[PDB]
C-alpha cells in the first residue's frame, strides 16, 4: 500500500526483492554482490 | 520429363503467362503493377519476373526437344527484356546517377516508377519519393544471378559500376525504404532501412568491400530492428533469407524471422511493420501523409500481407524444411480466373470490425483488396512452388551461392609484410631479429599510400560521352588496403588508410599506430570474405624508430614480434616476404587502368620570444587572435612558427603542447568522418561538446567531414583544447567500436563532452590531484594513454568514495539499463509523461513509437540523458525504473507529467532527515554546487535500507501521493 512503500519501503519483502533485482539489472556489471547494498548509514559506516 | 513433370511444367507456364508475361509490354518489357497502377516499379518488375526465370531455368534442364527449347528461350528473353527495360529507365536517368553518386540526395535518386511503354519517368522527382536503394539493389542482384546462370554493350557495363558506386552508401544513406514512404510517421522522412542496405550488401557481393562490411555493421546492429522508426519490418526476410541473404549470423537471421513471427504474422499473412496503416479501414485514404496521433490507431488493426509467406516458403526451400506450414497456409488465394491462384497484395480488418480485431488481436476475419493478383508476391509464390515440388533447385535461382552465407566462416590469417622503408631501418630490425625486406628490394611489387588507391578507383566508371565520372574519393580501410592490386602488369600494394594520415598527433606516437595496426587486424579477422588472404604491408618509417635512431621503437618492436608469433590483434598472423604472399592473396586486377592591455600597436611585442617553449607557444595565441598567418617581421609568419613549434614539441613529445599548437592551427584528423560515420554506422548516436544541452550538438545521421568538423568546432564555444579532444576521442570510439563493440552495448548516445569530464575525473581521483590539475593533465597524455583511459572509462578497470564514481563513470558513457527504453514506454501508458529538467517526453509518443523502436529510444535519451552533469542523470535513471517498478504494483494511473528530478529531490530531503538521524555529520552530507544533492546521497549503494533507490521509492511515494490522491495499490 503506498504508506508502507513511504515508511520502509525495504522492509516488506515483495518490494525488496524488486529493489534489489532492479538494483542489479542497472549495476551488476560492476559484479559477493554486496557493493550494491548500503545497510549501514553512512555514519555507522564511517565510524571506523 | 513429359510423362509426369512436363505437364506440370507446363501448368505452371500458363500460371506465369496468365499471371505475370500476360501484362509484358512488348516495346519496353517492364510490368505494369496492376490495371489501375499502370506504372512500372522497378523492385517490383525486378520481382515479379523471378517466376519467368525460375520457369526458363526448368525447362532449359529438360529442354531436348526444340518445343520446350522454344518455351525455355522464351521465357529467358523475357527475363533479359524486362531488365533491360530497367535499364533503359535507368540509363535514361544518368544525371540523376551522376548526381547522387557524390551527393546522395533523395532528389537526385533513380525514380521507383516509370512508363512501361516508353521505358520514361512517369512523375516528377518531387512526386514520389523515388530514393528506394532496394530496388536498385535487387536489380544489381538479380542482374548478377541472372548472368552468372547464363543470361547475357561496355557502356551499359560502365552504367552498372556507377550503379555500384551509386549504391555503395547505402549504409550512411537514407532511404524512403522498400514501401516508398521512409518512415512510419509518414511524413517523407528518408530514413535508413536494413531492408535497402541488405539488398544492396547482397548486390554488391554479387557483382569494394569496405562499404560492404560498412553495410554488414549497419545490418547486425539494426537487426532484428528494421530502422530508427520500425520495431520490425516484415521486408527483413528480403535480406535475412531470400534473395539477399545478406546476414551470415545464423542467430540474428533466426531472431528476425521469430521477431517477425511474434509480432506482424497473422491470419491472413503478416502485416509490412507494427502500425503500418497502409489499407486500414482508419486512415484517410485522400491524404499522404500520417499525422503522429493515428498511428495508434493502426495498431493491431494492420493490413496482413500474404507475399510476406512467400518468404517464408523461399526460405525453407533454400534452407531445406518442414515450414510447409507456410504452403498449406496460402488457401488464402483468391480463385481457388480459370483456377488461378491469384495471390493478394493484403487483407484489411473489415471496417466494422475494428474494435474486435483490435482487441483480439489477429483474429478477425479480413477482406483483400490491393492488388489482385500481387506480380511480387505472385512471382515468389510460383516460384517457390516450383522450388517446392522439386522442379527447381536453390543452386539454379542462386549460382552466385548467397545462401552459403549463414555457414560459419573460419577465422583468416592475415599476412602481413613489414617492410623497411630504408635500409638502415632493414639493418635495425634485423638486429632486433625481425628479417624484412626495404621497399625498394619488394621491387617490382610497387608499394603506395592508400591516397594513391582511393585516386585510382575514381578512373574507374567513366565514360564521358554518357557524362559519368568515375567513383567519388572514398577512403579505403583496412579491407580495400590488404589485397594485392594488378596495375598495368604489375602488382600494386597499398599501406593501410592510418600510416599515409600523418597530419595530426595521433601518427606521431608509435603506440597509437601500434593501437590502429591491432584495431585494423581485428577488423580484418572478422570481416574479410574475400577470395584470398588479405595482405597488410607494414613499412617502418624512420619517425618509427627511437630518439636516437640507431635502435626501433619498443612498441612497434613488440607489435611486429607479436605478429611473427602468429597472433596479435585478436588475428592470426603469418608473416613473411611479399614476394611469397603472391600466389595466396586477393591478387584483383584493376583493367580500368590500363591506357588506351595598453601599448596596442603589435610592432614590437614577439621580441620577447627570442626557451620554455610553453611560453613561446603561450604568447603565440595572444599573436595569432590579436595579430594566424600575418607577419612576424623576422622573415617569419604567426602560422609558420606556429608550425615550427607544433614541430618542436613533437620532437620533444610534451603532448599537451602539441595538442594546443593542434587546437589553435585548427589541425583535423583526415579520417573522421569515417569514425563517426561508424559510430554511427552501428546504431549509435554522437553529441559533441560540454554537456549543457544547446552546445553539446547532437549527431544523428552521418555529416559530411566538414561539416562534422565545424559542428566540433562551434561546439567548444572558442574554448580551445576540446575540439581536438571531440576529434581524438570519436576516433578512439570507432577503433573500440571496430575491435570491441561488447564495450559498447547498453550504449546509444556517446556524449563526448561528459566523456572527456569523466576522463579528467578519473586522472582527479587516479593519480590523486586537483580535478583541475588533472583536467590539464589531461592534454599531457599520450594519444596511446589517453585510449588507455578511455578503454578504462568504458570497462570500467581499476588502476567508501566509490559510488560516487560508478555512478558518475556510467552516466558519462550514457550507459542505459537493458530493457530500460521498454520499461519507460510502459510507464507513459500509465502517467501522461514524464519530465526531466522541465522538458516533457509525453505520452503521445507512445501513440506513435512502439516500444521497441531506436527513434522512441532517442526521445527519451534526449529528455533524459541531456542532463549536464554525469550522475545526477543516473540518479535520474533510477528515479524512472523506480518509477516503472511502483507502476506495476500501482494499480491507477495519474494525469500529470511526472517530473522526475523531484523524485530524485524529494529523495534527497528524504536523505537528509534519515542520515541526521541516524545520526551522521551535518559536514559529512555535503550538498552538490552544480545539482543540489548531497555527495553521501551519491555515494549511496542503490539496494538497502538506506539505498538510493530506495529513497526514490520513498520519494515517488510521496512524490504522486497529492496527484493520486487515493492508491489501491496491490
Ligand atoms: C502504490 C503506490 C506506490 C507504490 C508509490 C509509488 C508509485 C507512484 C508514485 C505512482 C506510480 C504510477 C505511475 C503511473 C508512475
Amino acid at each position: 500500500t503506498r504508506e508502507i512503500v513511504i515508511r520502509d519501503p525495504y522492509a516488506l519483502r515483495p518490494l525488496r526483492r524488486l529493489i534489489d533485482a532492479y538494483a542489479f539489472r542497472i549495476y551488476g556489471h560492476w559484479v559477493n554482490r554486496a557493493a550494491l547494498f548500503e545497510n549501514t548509514p553512512k555514519a555507522v559506516l564511517l565510524s571506523l | 520429363s513429359r510423362s509426369n513433370s512436363g505437364v506440370r511444367l507446363d501448368g505452371y507456364a500458363r500460371l506465369v503467362q496468365q499471371t505475370i508475361l500476360c501484362h509484358q509490354n512488348p516495346v519496353t518489357g517492364l510490368l505494369p503493377a496492376s490495371y489501375d497502377q499502370k506504372d512500372a516499379w522497378v523492385r517490383d518488375n525486378v520481382y515479379s519476373i523471378l517466376a519467368v526465370w525460375g520457369l526458363g531455368l526448368a525447362y532449359r534442364k529438360n529442354a531436348d526437344r526444340d518445343e520446350d527449347k522454344a518455351k525455355a528461350y522464351e521465357l529467358e528473353q523475357s527475363v533479359v527484356k524486362l531488365m533491360r527495360g530497367l535499364l533503359h529507365c535507368m540509363i535514361r536517368q544518368v544525371d540523376k546517377v551522376e548526381s547522387f553518386k557524390y551527393s546522395q540526395s533523395t532528389k537526385d535518386s533513380l525514380h521507383a516508377k516509370y512508363n512501361t511503354k516508353t521505358c520514361a519517368t512517369v512523375v516528377g522527382d518531387d512526386q514520389w519519393g523515388h530514393l528506394q536503394l532496394d530496388a536498385t539493389s535487387v536489380y544489381l542482384l538479380f542482374l548478377a544471378q541472372m548472368t552468372a546462370s547464363g543470361l547475357h554493350s561496355l557502356d551499359e557495363v560502365n552504367f552498372i559500376q556507377n550503379l555500384v558506386f551509386y549504391i555503395e552508401a547505402a549504409y550512411k544513406t537514407a532511404d524512403f525504404g522498400i514501401w516508398e514512404r521512409g518512415d512510419k510517421t509518414n511524413q517523407g522522412i528518408s530514413e535508413l532501412n536494413a531492408s535497402s542496405v541488405g539488398m544492396a550488401k547482397a548486390a554488391l557481393e554479387a557483382l569494394l568491400a569496405d562499404e560492404v562490411q560498412h553495410c554488414q555493421s549497419i545490418l547486425n546492429s539494426l537487426l532484428p530492428r528494421a530502422s530508427t522508426s520500425k520495431e520490425v519490418d516484415a521486408s527483413l526476410l528480403s535480406v535475412v533469407s531470400f534473395p539477399a541473404f545478406a546476414v551470415e549470423d545464423s542467430q540474428l537471421v533466426e531472431l528476425t524471422k521469430q521477431e517477425i513471427i511474434t509480432k506482424l504474422q497473422g491470419r491472413y499473412g503478416c502485416c509490412r511493420f507494427l502500425r503500418d496503416g497502409y489499407k486500414t479501414p482508419k486512415e484517410d485514404p485522400n491524404r499522404l501523409y500520417y499525422e503522429p496521433a493515428e498511428l495508434k490507431l493502426f495498431e493491431n488493426i494492420e493490413c496482413e500481407w500474404p507475399l510476406f509467406w512467400t518468404y517464408f516458403i523461399l526460405d525453407g526451400v533454400f534452407s531445406g524444411n518442414a515450414e510447409q506450414v507456410q504452403e498449406y497456409k496460402e488457401a488464402l488465394e483468391a480463385v481457388l480466373k480459370n483456377g488461378v491462384p491469384l495471390l493478394p497484395e493484403l487483407y484489411s480488418v473489415p471496417p466494422d470490425r475494428v474494435d474486435e480485431e483490435y482487441q483480439n488481436p489477429h483474429t478477425v476475419d479480413r477482406v483483400p483488396m490491393g492488388k489482385l493478383p500481387h506480380m511480387w508476391g505472385q512471382s515468389l509464390y510460383i516460384l517457390g512452388s516450383l522450388m517446392a515440388e522439386g522442379f527447381l533447385a536453390p543452386g539454379e535461382i542462386d549460382p552466385l551461392n548467397r545462401r552459403f552465407s549463414t555457414v560459419p566462416k573460419p577465422d583468416v590469417v592475415v599476412q602481413v609484410s613489414i617492410l623497411a622503408e630504408t635500409e638502415e631501418i632493414k639493418t635495425i630490425l634485423k638486429d632486433k631479429g625481425i628479417y624484412v625486406e626495404t621497399i625498394a628490394e619488394v621491387y617490382p611489387i610497387r608499394v603506395q599510400p592508400a591516397r594513391i588507391l582511393s585516386h585510382i578507383y575514381s578512373s574507374l566508371g567513366c565514360n564521358n560521352r554518357m557524362k559519368l565520372s568515375g567513383r567519388p574519393y572514398r577512403h579505403m580501410g583496412v579491407l580495400g588496403t590488404s589485397k594485392l592490386y594488378d596495375i598495368r602488369k604489375t602488382i600494386f600494394t597499398f599501406t593501410p588508410q592510418f600510416i599515409d594520415q600523418q597530419q595530426f598527433y595521433l601518427a606521431l606516437d608509435n603506440k597509437m599506430i601500434v593501437e590502429m595496426l591491432r584495431t585494423d587486424l581485428s577488423y580484418l579477422c572478422s570481416r574479410w570474405r574475400m577470395t584470398g588472404q588479405p595482405t597488410i604491408t607494414f613499412p617502418i618509417s624512420h619517425s618509427m624508430l627511437d630518439e636516437d635512431g640507431t635502435s626501433l621503437n619498443s612498441s612497434i618492436l613488440a607489435a611486429l614480434r607479436k605478429m611473427q608469433d602468429g597472433y596479435f590483434g585478436g588475428a592470426r598472423v603469418q608473416t613473411g616476404k611479399l614476394s611469397e604472399f603472391l600466389t595466396t592473396s586477393c591478387c584483383t586486377h584493376l583493367s580500368f587502368m590500363d591506357p588506351g592591455s595598453g601599448e596596442v600597436d603589435f610592432k614590437a611585442l614577439v621580441l620577447q620570444l627570442k626557451e620554455q617553449a610553453d611560453i613561446l607557444y603561450m604568447l603565440y595565441t595572444m599573436k595569432g587572435p590579436d595579430w594566424t598567418e600575418l607577419y612576424n617581421e623576422r622573415s617569419a609568419t604567426v602560422r609558420e612558427l606556429l608550425t615550427e613549434l607544433y614541430g618542436k614539441v613533437g620532437e620533444i613529445r610534451h603532448w599537451g603542447l602539441i595538442r594546443y599548437i593542434s587546437g589553435i592551427l585548427r589541425k583535423k584528423v583526415e579520417a573522421l568522418d569515417e569514425a563517426c560515420t561508424d559510430l554511427l554506422s552501428h546504431q549509435k548516436h554522437l553529441t559533441v561538446g560540454l554537456p549543457p544541452e544547446p552546445r553539446e550538438k547532437t549527431i544523428s545521421a552521418p555529416l559530411p567531414y566538414e561539416a562534422l568538423t565545424q559542428l566540433i568546432d562551434e561546439a567548444s564555444e572558442g574554448d580551445m583544447s576540446i575540439s581536438i579532444l571531440t576529434q581524438e576521442i570519436m576516433v578512439y570510439l570507432a577503433m573500440y567500436m571496430r575491435t570491441q563493440p561488447g564495450l559498447f552495448a547498453e550504449m546509444f548516445r556517446l556524449r563526448i563532452g561528459l566523456i572527456i569530464q569523466v576522463m579528467a575525473t578519473e586522472l582527479a581521483h587516479s593519480l590523486r590531484c586537483s580535478a583541475e590539475e588533472a583536467t590539464e593533465g589531461l592534454m599531457n597524455l599520450s594519444p596511446s594513454a589517453m585510449k588507455n583511459l578511455l578503454h578504462h572509462i568504458l570497462s570500467g578497470k581499476e588502476f567508501q568514495g566509490q559510488w560516487q564514481r560508478r555512478r558518475r563513470l556510467d552516466g558519462a558513457l550514457n550507459r542505459v539499463p537493458v530493457g530500460f527504453y521498454q520499461k519507460v514506454w510502459k510507464v507513459l501508458q500509465k502517467c501522461h509523461g514524464l519530465s526531466v529538467e522541465g522538458f516533457v517526453l509525453p505520452s503521445s509518443t507512445t501513440r506513435e513509437m512502439t516500444p521497441g523502436e531506436i527513434k522512441f529510444s532517442v526521445h527519451v535519451e534526449s529528455v533524459l540523458n541531456r542532463v549536464p552533469q554525469p550522475e545526477y542523470r543516473q540518479l535520474l535513471v533510477e528515479a524512472i525504473l523506480v518509477l516503472t517498478m511502483l507502476a506495476d504494483i500501482e494499480i491507477h494511473s495519474i494525469g500529470s507529467i511526472i517530473a522526475v528530478e523531484k523524485i530524485v529531490h524529494i529523495a534527497n530531503d528524504l536523505f537528509l532527515q534519515e542520515q541526521k538521524t541516524l545520526g551522521a555529520d551535518d559536514t559529512m552530507l555535503a550538498k552538490d554546487p552544480a545539482s543540489g544533492i548531497c555527495t553521501l546521497l551519491y555515494d549511496s549503494a542503490p539496494s538497502g535500507r538506506f539505498g538510493t533507490m530506495t529513497y526514490l521509492s520513498k520519494a515517488a511515494a510521496t512524490y504522486v501521493q497529492e496527484f493520486l490522491p487515493h492508491s489501491i495499490c496491490a
